[PDB]
């Protein structure tokens, strides 16, 4: 919740936008995973987006479905996930940062103590891909108790009632209208529609968004250079900054 | 919603926002079905003129003789595609044209859905595209083929994952972007609302037809029906009609596979914890850290790693009793059905079958009118007993 | 003997005289069957509820689209067995329970005809032996597994010869000595009297039921009923009921292989000359000095030297007309039927319906209500197809 | 007809009984088989039953199929049977022929013309395997039209209406009952149940028969004397000596 809040009046006092690079925690391994955050970070990146790897990717693509297979193969476990989100936060204090769940790891072992061992972590959002508003509620309810913000998508077909549900649902931030987001005072909006070159970046912002998220395009330049560990952090730096510089006035 | 998403604790929608809107459209679709005459009327049509509906109710008097045990198999053999599939696929096909729709959206494992959803579209004028995974194909190659001659699109997924739970994704990621004119058509009664109730209510004739059957043979309800549960279509489609009818023991029979305490099995309903995926909140086969594991059984049909929500539902209340039979139990009554009936059973089939010796068998003496659901025929299985025997 | 043993000049019963008794007591019994009102609700209860018939009557609207053609398929494809096959094995099973007998006689080739023998021996409890020709066995593997599951004995018979022809040697000869207790049940509308009669009448429900189907569907008997011609038991059983229907034209389709003017063609009736063989004076492939050919197709069902006699007196009298179909069209009519309608034809009766499709496509404008005897399923033919394709 | 009168009154004369060896003509070589068939003559047969290769033996087990299976191997055809009985006529002027024939190669070509073709050749009699005596009306009348003797088998199980048609139809002999047959003046019935030893042909004769036919003992040692054509011939001398000394009297 606090650093979402945090992160955006300051971006607004910059009149700058959020840049947000999503990443598969253990993704090539989680050594390798680690040194790919803190170059994220680094490089420019105002907060992150983290997903566990998990057996069944629904609402995923090739790209993001691989990255897993990755992380799998170097037995990324959920609970090796939790520890690299501790010694992350740790590390940088402010960052806000995201997770992006499906549904069973989440209830897995209790909802409830899913978003407790978050908070414990320092963890500040928790978007379960596979939740829909209409089977949102234990999981934001667990959420707001543990001072995580329930993340909520807003899909293009989205409609009216819908638009009010996220509004009043979601905290930190939408994930992407926009006026009637406004209007309906709803978090910031971050787009994340295949958000891939600088100029999408500038456009999202120009387009009344507080910001951008990009996923494939990092795990792309990952699974780009898997044999070039150096070369992969090297470009990844340059990917985000010029991303970073796109949002920024 | 217009319909109860949930049995009890279990089923709901859990799927990305993105798809809801194509499973409330699909939902608001099957009401007016249901309520509209004109499509029950041809549905129908189809089930009789073309599946060949009403299925015969064969007394198995051979295997049953010494006994006090009186047994009946449901024919879903002799339907058209030779499984029970082709009830529901037709009704769903029927649904799509109903909405508007030109193409069929489907993924498979043991080939038979595919083939299905393959025959149904063709019938019906409908662009299919049938997921399947490079692994998945391979062993399955001659329904591959089958699914290619009744012009359906099989589509070669392989990204690591290559089997039934993990081909949905790119079939349920196309269907995100193609519901508008496409509809996914789902094989058992599982998954997101309003499939669950969707497959049943076009399954229900099998216990419709059964109750009136029995009727007249016997004029008295059976004490017992028996069905393998795979996902739980051909089982909740028997269950259905009589679930009013207290006195009607329901039983569902789950793969133990190389035997339950071996873990190598795939009966979650009984051996397995409520979980999330699929679209829905049912008991599944997972790791201790929510992982989703792979059913095993001798029988493809029924390697699904969950069950449907409303099986679950019927078992917590003590409605519905599941069991489990092993893929010895199940060769074995493959050919003793076989030998003294003449007729081929399905290894899904044989699961229940198997289930109903063994209730004959242990207690000879006890006088009981059982009804078995032959949910297809096993000439697709000989080459496997074949090797094992 | 009680009934006619010929049909103009063919038929007869030209057996050594060893075996007269054997035949004269069949068409004794078999004569007392067809007055016995219980055999006929025996054999009708088997029928319904064993086999599932009676079978549909599919209006396939797809496949004549854009011509005055109305076509409709005798669904036999549906029948227990997955062929037409199952009516007259059930009936002849029954004939031998009449006579006393304990034990069913059998000879193969195709492999359907002792797959059929072993379902009603199993079903009815007969000890079933099915002889099979070395050749004839390693190809039809799969078949011959299925006879065993079902109890049958499958003898393997090789000495040279090694082929249907050439197996009923061994059939017979056992039966010349095994008559009292045994009942050598032919496949076909063929081979000495009452053969030929019996089954025919044990088929004809096939022709009684579309004859009642066509009426309730169009209200006005078809055009034309056509049936492919391998021995002419699933044909026959389709004419009977319709030859006093004068109205009502009879197609016979028999194998024209590589073409009739290569010779390698299975079509006797119409490109073949009387002999006497098989126990019956009927058209035959054979050599200028009266050496017996073997027969062409792609289709193994139709691999049959001769033709029945009651087809080529129908022929002569001009009551029935009967054609030819290459392996080409029978396979673009197997395609046709998969793609545009979801049904996989049997590769026999896929001569039949490419006939029917020939009749539309080369007189678009002709209005004909035509039916085709879809005489069986070709879930065992997607290999063949599949190596030519 | 004629030269089966003339053998039995003899053999009568000599209160002998008659033995008849069968052979197919061909087997295992047309040039072979001209070479048994004169040995067996010259070693003490009274008659012969010669059997043309037809594509399918119904009425045959395996050690006739199997003789077939060599004729057909050395190409024999009915023309070249036709050629092979006129020669052997042309060379023993007063033994009777008997031909086992299938319907088929009886009729192909004309029942009639096949008659004709069997008197113009010297053959004696004609007992088609395939048609029993309810079907032989075309093939009777025209074997004695050709002065040929049409035989009919006389099964076990056969009953008095047999019997009597038998009796009435057959000319030449009988193929084997012999009380009645003699009552009903049938011809002079000749044995074939596996008579394969001396002890048998004289249990025929005694029985009231005025012969046996022996076959498969004869094919026997054909099919077993392949490699050793002398040694076969030599084999079919010192068989039929012996059956033929059992007869005697
Ligand atoms: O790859 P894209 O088009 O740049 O968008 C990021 C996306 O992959 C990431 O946020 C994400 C990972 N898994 C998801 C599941 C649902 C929605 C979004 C996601
Ligand atoms: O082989 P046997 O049992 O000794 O009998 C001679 C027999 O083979 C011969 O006469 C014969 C050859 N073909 C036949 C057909 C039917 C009756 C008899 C025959
Ligand atoms: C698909 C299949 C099943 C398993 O699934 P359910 O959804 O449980 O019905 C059972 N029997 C046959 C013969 C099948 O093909
Ligand atoms: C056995 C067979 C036939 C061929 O024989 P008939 O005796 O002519 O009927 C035709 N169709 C099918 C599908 C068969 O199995
Ligand atoms: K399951
Ligand atoms: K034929």
């Amino acid at each position: 919740m606090e650093r979402y809040e945090n992160l955006f009046a300051q971006l607004n006092d910059r009149r700058e936008g959020a840049f947000v690079p999503f990443v598969t925690l253990g993704d090539p391994g989680i050594e390798q995973s680690l040194k790919i955050i803190d170059t994220l970070i680094d490089a420019g990146a105002d907060a992150l987006e983290l997903g566990v790897p998990f057996s069944d990717p629904l609402a995923n693509g090739p790209t993001i479905q691989n990255a897993n297979l990755r992380a799998f193969a170097a037995g990324v476990t959920p609970a090796q996930c939790f520890e690299m989100l501790a010694l992350i936060r740790e590390k940088h204090p402010t960052i806000p940062i995201g997770l992006l769940m499906y549904a069973n790891l989440v209830f897995n072992n209790g909802i409830d103590a899913f978003y407790a061992r978050c908070e414990q972590v320092g963890v500040d959002s928790v978007l379960v891909a596979d939740v829909p508003v209409e089977e949102s509620a234990p999981f934001r309810q667990a959420a707001l108790r543990h001072n995580i913000a329930p993340i909520f998508i807003c899909p293009p077909n989205a409609d009216d009632d819908l638009l009010r549900q996220v509004a009043s649902y979601g905290r930190g931030y939408t994930y992407l209208l926009i006026e009637k987001l406004k209007e309906y005072h709803a978090a910031p909006a971050l787009q994340g529609f295949g958000i891939s070159s600088p100029e999408q970046v500038s456009a999202a912002v120009r387009a009344g968004a507080a910001g951008a998220i990009s996923g494939s395009a990092i795990v792309k330049i990952i699974e780009k250079n898997l044999a070039s560990p150096k070369q992969m952090l090297a470009e990844l730096r340059s990917f985000v900054s010029a991303m970073k510089a796109a949002s920024r006035a | 919603t217009l319909l109860n998403p949930y049995f009890g604790e279990f089923g709901g929608m859990y799927v990305p926002q993105i798809l809801m809107p194509a499973l409330n459209q699909l939902e608001e679709a099957f009401v007016r079905a249901q309520k509209d005459p004109e499509f029950q009327a041809q549905f129908a049509d189809l089930l009789k003129n073309y599946a060949g509906r009403p299925t015969a109710l064969t007394k198995c008097q051979n295997i049953t003789a010494g006994t006090r045990t009186t047994l009946y198999l449901k024919r879903e053999d002799l339907l058209h595609g030779g499984a029970h599939k082709t009830n529901q696929v037709l009704g769903q096909a029927l649904l799509a044209k109903r909405m508007g729709k030109s193409e069929i959206i489907a993924e498979t494992g043991a080939g038979q859905h595919g083939v299905a959803s393959a025959l149904a579209s063709a019938l019906l004028g409908l662009k299919c595209r049938i997921y399947m995974g490079a692994k998945d194909v391979e062993r399955q190659s001659p329904n591959v083929f089958r699914m290619r001659l009744m012009g359906a699109e099989v589509i070669p997924v392989h990204s690591g994952s290559a089997t039934l739970k993990d081909a949905c994704n790119e079939a349920l990621r196309d269907w995100s972007g193609s519901y508008e004119t496409a509809h996914y058509m789902l094989g058992t009664a599982a998954g997101p609302h309003p499939y669950p109730t969707i497959v049943r209510e076009f399954q229900r004739m099998i216990g419709e037809e059964t109750k009136a059957q029995i009727l007249d043979k016997e004029g008295r309800l059976p004490d017992a029906v028996i069905a393998c549960v795979g996902g739980g279509s051909n089982a909740i489609g028997m269950f259905a009609d009589f679930i009013n009818d207290t006195s009607v023991g329901l039983i569902g029979v789950e793969p133990g596979g190389h035997g339950i305490e071996t873990g190598e099995h795939g009966a979650p309903l009984k051996h397995g914890r409520v979980g999330i995926y699929f679209g829905m909140k049912a008991p599944m086969m997972q790791t201790a850290d929510g992982q989703i594991e792979e059913s095993y059984s001798i029988s493809a049909g029924l390697d699904f790693p969950s069950v449907g929500p409303q099986h679950a539902y019927l078992n917590s209340i003590g409605r519905a009793d599941y069991v489990s039979i092993t893929d010895d139990e199940a060769l074995e009554a493959f050919k003793t059905l076989c030998r003294h009936e003449g007729i081929i059973p399905a290894l899904e089939s044989s699961h229940a079958l198997a289930h109903a010796l063994k209730m004959m068998r242990e207690q000879p003496e006890k006088e009981q009118l059982l009804v078995v659901n032959l949910s297809g025929r096993g000439d697709k299985d000989i080459f496997t007993v074949h090797d094992i025997l």
